[PDB]
């Protein structure tokens, strides 16, 4: 019995929209989501968690930095390495730079992470309402999403199976009076608030898994 | 993927 919308802003969950400006790190940004979200839950505290960490610090676990990586990967890095530094004390600069995790600026840790049913919305429903924000990955290859401004986006060119940008879904929707009209993943992006809609996007929900957003999420266990 | 400049 879930909830027939979901919004994880309007209970704290969610830190403002960043920018990962000219650098492949939206897996990190996705990352810092999820578990700035999970931590919340358990602290009642949203603190801003430092992607320039793990950029910087997860290639033993197969991460590549500005070059590329996986949300897992980060969370995998997080549980192995006893913390993460907050955005305060580990800034972003956009770019590869030396390691510089300092644990005495740790504020966050994972035990590992749960991995969602592969290719399935209804599993992503589920753990959007029970769990907190998401992390998602998606296919972003295109000008439709690049210039979106607002309204439920559907892009025809969207493959579920090849990604290439990694979001959080904070949230479920719908328009009207019917749960199942128009239905729509609230996603939080890493191009800024100036981006789409205050930095958001409302993907389509339930139209065969549109552009990948349930093939490869999961979230932090803390 | 990075927003495009
Ligand atoms: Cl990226
Ligand atoms: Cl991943």
């Amino acid at each position: 019995d879930l909830p027939k919308s979901v919004d994880w802003r309007k209970k704290g969950y969610v830190t403002p929209v960043k920018n990962q400006k000219q650098c492949g790190s939206s897996w990190a940004f996705s990352a810092t989501g999820a578990l700035e979200g999970q931590m919340f839950r358990k602290t009642g505290k949203l603190v801003s968690l430092s992607e320039q960490n793990l950029v910087d610090c997860s290639r033993p676990q197969g991460n590549q930095g500005c070059n590329g990586g996986f949300m897992a990967r980060a969370f995998q890095y997080v549980k192995e390495n006893g913390g993460l530094d907050s955005e305060e004390s580990y800034p972003y600069v956009a770019v590869d730079e030396i390691c510089k995790y300092r644990p005495e600026n740790s504020v966050a840790q994972d035990t590992g992470f749960t991995v969602v049913a592969p290719g399935k919305e209804k599993a992503l429903m589920k753990a959007v309402a029970t769990v907190g924000p998401i992390s998602v990955a998606m296919d972003a290859g295109h000008s439709s999403f690049q210039f979106y401004k607002s309204g439920i986006y559907f892009e025809p060119d969207c493959s579920s199976k090849n990604l290439d940008h990694g979001v959080l879904v904070v949230g479920y929707g719908f328009e009207g009076a019917n749960s199942q009209n128009s239905k729509y993943w609230l996603v939080k992006n890493s191009w800024g608030p100036e981006w789409g809609s205050n930095g958001y996007v409302k993907i389509a929900k339930d139209k065969n898994n549109h552009c990948g957003i349930a093939t490869a999420a999961s979230y932090p266990n803390v | 993927a990075v927003a495009e400049k």
